[PDB]
């Protein structure tokens, strides 16, 4: 064990040494890439490199045919590919592989997408693949309501759920360029088969309390809204009951109650915070502000009597 | 539901005097020799721990004042060690070190302001260096070393703004980048931000509050983001956001204290990301740091934006107001 790593640094610091003196000389040729291809493996975050490799294949293309051009650039897609296998969290990487696509003259977008999705079975949480996801998806133009059903699977299938429920969020105002009732409905009859399928799943409280915000106003509320929003208030009492240590629910009964009626709904809210506290004592001093936010709101629909 | 269990001989006191010699002794390997590609802020973790412990005067000054000018490139930009290439996160660094050491002219500081102007895009945001990728970090280390350097008006910073917001998601957080999920170290990079350029009005801090302090778990420490496991670095990057927006009191204090103090190494010195790892430099830094921000008596106060000594940015006049 502690041997072979004596050896390996002696081989990095070695290989390291080479690239630089190569680079000093203005040797940007494929013995770098060679070297670099040996440290990168390991040590994807050693940034210099990604950027010498880039030095040597913007070289390259000028003195070789668009033959030999073209094979080194489906090279450098391999080596991404099996340094992603590896680390698949490394900024460098990803980025180098968006400056080599970024640059081709017909890139393969379709086979990118797959690639994505692949990475995302692997790790559904992964933000550099879902930021690649969308910057190839820009490129493709690949239409908001293709990538809206990808999240739908995605949170279907299994849980670790709140990067697909941000993308949602993201898509469903490009669809509708702040909610439509229509859609906001829908929303929430997707968001609510979620959090009663898997109670504990934060993700789908915290896109819940976004919905819960982006609508018409209590003022306003529809029939349809108002017994949608009366239906979920009964849903959490009975999700209470069979979950009492459950925090979300709780504050969600708060939120429901504040976005159908806070004054006629005051006592409620009141018993609640208190139910929620006692559950939830990291969150004291947050709930116990938000409690003096609703009051105060209270104070001024009261004052606002004629 | 992801959290670690405490164990009841973790450390429960802070080991001062250990983390000093452990940050002392730390450059005299294999850690530490693969990662010289962050060896300007590595060298900024520890310069600034040291101080917030009074122990400065333990490392090397004169040989890190010529260690920073070797890295300076001809653009104006900083690298991360001699040979690498310039980056804004390692200008930043760099800036923040000569900052404690009052030696901000041992570098050309109008190429720097050159350097960082020159990576600013026509949307407003910045590259991280010639090679474009685009990143609020990048935006939080632009404005940042600006801001040292009394030049923040030599960048576009209407622009800046407009872009940090569009970086604003549903769940009142930020994310690197238009449409990026929100994380914890991005949220402090944005924030940071918008404090520096007198902009927090814009922040939904009970929104974004809420979700910073929901990343608290059972054991006291704090994650990044929804269903991960604590590291104490988070100590840093969410206690940090929570002040600039006025809410550090929605985290359980004492809490997060015995958190922070498991996590030190009781025979070595340092911290490590969660209790009974490996100790490191950054981890090292944050957990003092997340200390200080909670009202530790023997570690100096820290900026929440710059993370530095507040009696240094005291000095510089440059101290931005937050929201409380
Ligand atoms: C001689 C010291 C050697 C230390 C040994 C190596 C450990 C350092 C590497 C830490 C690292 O890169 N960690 C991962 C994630 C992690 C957390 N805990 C354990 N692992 C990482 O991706 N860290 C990023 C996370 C982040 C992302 C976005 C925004 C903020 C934070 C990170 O900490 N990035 C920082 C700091 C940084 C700067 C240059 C680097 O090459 C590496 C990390 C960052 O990018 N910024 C802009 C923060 C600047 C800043 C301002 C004030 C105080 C501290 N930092
Ligand atoms: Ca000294």
């Amino acid at each position: 064990k502690r041997l072979e790593r004596e050896q390996k640094l002696k081989l990095y610091q070695s290989a390291t040494q080479a690239v630089f003196q190569k680079r000093q000389a203005g040797e940007l040729d494929e013995s770098v890439l060679e070297l670099t291809s040996q440290i990168l493996g390991a040590n994807p975050d050693f940034a210099t490199l990604w950027n010498c490799r880039r030095e040597v294949l913007q070289h390259l293309e000028t003195e070789k045919s668009p033959e030999e051009s073209a094979a080194l650039v489906k090279a450098e897609l391999g080596f991404l590919e099996s340094c992603l296998r590896v680390n698949p969290k490394s900024y460098g990487t990803w980025h180098h592989r968006c400056w080599l696509l970024s640059r081709l003259p017909e890139p393969n977008w379709a086979r990118e997408l797959e690639l994505c999705a692949r990475f995302l079975e692997a790790d559904e949480r992964n933000f550099h693949c879902w930021d690649y996801r969308r910057f190839v998806a820009a490129q493709a133009a690949v239409a908001p309501a293709e990538e809206l059903a990808f999240t739908d699977s995605l949170i279907t299938r299994n849980f670790s759920n709140y990067s697909s429920w941000h993308y949602r969020s993201c898509l469903l105002p490009q669809l509708h360029p702040r909610l439509p009732e229509n859609v906001l409905l829908k929303e929430l009859e997707l968001v609510q088969n979620a959090f009663f399928t898997d109670p504990n799943d934060q993700s789908a409280w915290f896109y819940h309390r976004w919905l819960l915000g982006a609508g018409s106003g209590r003022c306003e509320l529809s029939v349809e809204k108002s017994t949608v929003l009366q239906s979920e208030l009964e849903s959490c009492k009975e999700l209470q009951e069979l979950e009492p240590e459950n925090k979300w629910c709780l504050l969600t009964i708060i939120l429901l109650m504040r976005a159908l009626d806070p004054l006629l709904y005051e006592k409620e809210t009141l018993q609640y915070f208190s139910t929620l506290k006692a559950v939830d004592p990291m969150r004291a001093a947050y709930l116990d502000d938000l409690r003096s936010k609703f009051l105060l709101e209270n104070s001024v629909l009261k004052m606002e009597y004629a | 539901q992801k959290d670690v269990t405490i164990k009841s001989d973790a450390p429960d006191t802070l080991l001062l005097e250990k983390h000093a010699d452990y940050i002392a002794s730390y450059g005299s390997d294999y850690e530490y020799c693969m990662s010289e590609y962050l060896r300007m802020s590595g060298v900024y973790w520890g310069l600034t721990v040291m101080d917030l412990m009074g122990q400065l005067h333990r490392m090397n000054k004169e040989e890190i004042l010529v260690f920073i000018k070797s890295c300076q490139h001809e653009c104006g930009g900083v690298s991360a060690s001699i040979g690498h290439d310039p980056h804004l996160l390692y200008t930043l660094s760099a800036v923040q070190i000569l900052t404690l050491y009052d030696s901000i002219h041992v570098i050309n500081v109008d190429k720097v302001v050159a350097y960082v102007q020159s990576l600013q895009k026509e949307d407003g945001s910045f590259a991280g260096d010639i090679w474009g990728e685009i990143d609020t970090r990048f935006s939080f280390c632009a404005v940042a070393t600006l801001a040292l350097l009394g030049k923040l008006d030599a960048i576009n910073v209407e622009k800046a703004i407009e872009f940090v917001l569009s970086c604003m998601n549903f769940d009142g957080g930020f994310g690197c980048r238009p449409g990026s999920e929100s994380h914890a170290g991005q949220i402090y990079c944005c924030t940071g931000f918008l404090a520096i350029t007198s902009q927090l009005h814009q922040v939904n801090s009970d929104l974004l509050g809420w979700w910073l302090c929901e990343r608290q778990l059972p054991s006291g420490g704090l994650n990044g983001r929804p269903e991960k496991l604590p590291d104490v670095c988070y100590s840093w990057w969410v206690l940090a956001s929570l002040k600039i927006i006025g809410r550090l009191h929605w985290i359980d204090r004492e809490k997060l204290r015995s958190f922070i103090l498991a996590c030190q190494d009781e025979e070595t010195g340092g911290f490590a990301d969660r209790p009974g790892d490996m100790v490191d430099p950054f981890h090292t830094l944050f957990g003092i740091a997340g200390l200080s921000l909670l009202g530790e008596e023997q570690i100096k106060p820290v900026s929440p934006v710059f993370c530095m000594p507040e009696e240094v940015l005291q000095r510089v006049n440059v101290q931005p107001e937050l929201v409380s």
